């Protein structure tokens, strides 16, 4: 019955995206840059 | 102060929660004339933006808009589950006010 | 158990460097998504590759000792004049097969823990040299793996495993305890 | 100047030490008018926030409240383990004052 | 407000827009008086500017340019593949108006 | 003009240059009124502070320290290795004046 | 405007192109007053710096020199491949101008 073996697949992929995002918050965040709110704003708005 | 994103979106007038429990499917960003703004949508078909500033806005939030943006750009990229949104429903697309995630 | 994990294998380490990781079969790029993997537990146990330590079906094995992957890597890598053996951390990535499959268990005595999906780069901690056999045994550490966060983290229980089992639609132990409780649909 | 969280904290009124030992469990991050702040909270059910910049804030930390959010919402993201929090304790849910972390 | 990359570029004049499905080939910032600006390429070749701040821009596109530069090199560096550019035409190389991205 | 920071730390009165070789052990930082300050240590014992903006500092050190205190937030949460620190040795904790890393 | 490295470099005087193609060997910050500024070293011996803001610069060109000194400080934390450098050579170390990164 496909049924069981696409939803195999189905559970196991959706197992493994999560997963991957754990490792992109670990690699992503270094590139993450923080930005002065204050005088970005100073100009206007 | 309100402790939890349900109890800080109802003390405003035109909100409504709604649980994502997902994360973004697609960001877009534009900084064009009249419209510098962020666009995010969910695999559920829900479309949310983020507010161009302007005169509704106090000054203490023409600072805490830019964060939100910084938020939402990180948190696309990393693929992190948002939990809900606090929305206020009186703008197409409907507009964020709050964010929470969890784990 | 201790909180590493060893595979022999005959890819070097840049070229896992430029695959993001120690990478199943077929899968190119950690990220990538395009190049869609049939990913199945139990299909991943019971298969063998030539010239390498099973790494199909979605899954790459790994083993709970050095001695026990040099072993694998001398039956299975022995033409070869320099192999590595990647020390890698625990992870929920990882399940215990003899756990997860339990009496279906293809190669029980084998004990391997597989990783869903391959084993990212920065999860590698070092590897070990191996010429003609014989392991030179100073470790080279690996300058990406993610000491604070790797550093505490485990095994993903077999509870989690058991509804990613992969047994087919008509595999009895979709019908006994513990996996009735946990069948994907259309699986029983 | 102090060499510890526990010597800056027992600087101030109203301050109270705790050791979290722990990671974040949720972020909440709000642009509404007048509640602009960031809630956290842990696995042990304790609720905190970094508030609203107000008359009691002198210029000085203006700009140290957005390093504070700032911190809280890199460290959400990986997953990093606070080691304590001093906090004014006459504000609901407690306010961040500093924070340490270590490994 | 437009609710799509595809929307939102319909507006202006002088535009188009690209579906590129990629990730950024290279990345180069500049500081040089006058030529503060970024510039990226794609392995199909096609290159795009985040131009200098000028009299064709208005305030409240200025700080909006500022975040474009930001989340270009972040892009970049992360491997992101882009979706679609809304960029206005009659530039060379042309310029970037807004970005997309979907996962 | 420096070449390296011990040509540049041998321009200034009391200062030293500390060779570390080592990751920061902790964090702290502080957003208390007046002590809006980080403070870092090392497992061989070391303390050091970026001082809070007092009179001391010119204003081209104003952005100088706010990249300081951003730079060593990220040097902590990427386990980096820091080289050598240029300190200024008339302060408790010793004031940072400059960082090098190294490979 | 210029569609590469090269192209902008060649608009002024007193400028070479480096071709680096390799990560940056060390990182040194300074806040120390009057010498507010980044140096870079590379394996290959080439030592290059971002300047001190003066009177040489053109006011578009403060932004753009904090920009510069936060893209250099994540391509060394992460050792991001550099692969041209444009620099102004009538300084020592020369100062950095542009940088392109490639993949
Ligand atoms: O603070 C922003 C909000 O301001 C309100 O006045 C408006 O009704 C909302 O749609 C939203 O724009
Ligand atoms: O400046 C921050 C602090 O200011 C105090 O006066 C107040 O009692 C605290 O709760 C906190 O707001
Ligand atoms: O707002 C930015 C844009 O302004 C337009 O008027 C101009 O024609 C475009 O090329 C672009 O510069
Ligand atoms: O620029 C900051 C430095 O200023 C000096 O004059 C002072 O003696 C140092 O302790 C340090 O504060
Ligand atoms: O714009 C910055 C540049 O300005 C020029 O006037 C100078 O000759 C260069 O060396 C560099 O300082």
């Amino acid at each position: 019955g496909d049924t069981c073996n696409e939803e195999t697949q189905n559970l196991s992929t959706i197992y493994l995206r999560e997963y991957q995002s754990k490792v992109k918050r670990q690699i992503f965040s270094d590139y993450q840059s923080e930005v002065d709110i204050y005088n970005r704003i100073r100009d206007e708005l | 102060a309100p402790q939890t994103i349900t109890e800080l979106c109802s003390e405003y007038r035109n909100t409504q929660i709604y649980t994502i429990n997902d994360k973004i499917l697609s960001y877009t960003e534009s900084m064009a004339g009249k419209r510098e703004m962020v666009i995010i949508t969910f695999k559920s078909g829900e479309t949310f933006q983020v507010e161009v500033p302007g005169s509704q806005h106090i000054d203490s939030q023409k600072k805490a808009i830019e964060r939100m943006k910084d938020t939402l750009r990180i948190t696309y990229l990393t693929e992190t589950k948002i939990d809900k949104l606090c929305v206020w429903n009186n703008k197409t697309p409907n507009s964020i006010a709050a964010i929470s995630m969890k784990n | 158990n201790g909180d590493r994990l060893y595979r022999a294998d005959s890819r070097p380490p840049d070229e896992i460097k430029r695959s993001g990781g120690l990478m199943p079969r077929g899968h190119n790029e950690y990220f990538d998504r395009g190049t869609q993997m049939n990913i199945n537990l139990y299909d991943h146990a019971r298969g063998t590759q030539t010239g390498f330590v099973r790494y199909d079906d979605g899954y790459v094995s790994t083993s709970l000792s050095l001695r026990s992957a040099h072993l694998a890597g001398q039956s299975i890598l022995s033409g070869y004049s320099t192999y590595y053996i990647y020390v890698i951390a625990t992870a929920p990535n990882m399940f215990n097969v003899n756990d997860v499959l339990g009496v279906y268990s293809p190669h029980p005595y084998e004990q391997e823990v597989s990783a869903l999906g391959g084993i990212p780069y920065s999860q590698i901690y070092g590897w070990y040299r191996v010429n003609f056999g014989v392991i030179d045994e100073r470790l080279h550490r690996n300058r990406e793996y993610r000491d604070r966060y790797y550093r505490n983290l485990n095994i993903a229980p077999a509870e989690d495993g058991y509804r990613l089992a992969g047994f087919p639609p008509d595999h009895q132990a979709w019908r006994e305890e513990p996996w009735i409780h946990h069948a994907p649909q259309g699986c029983g």
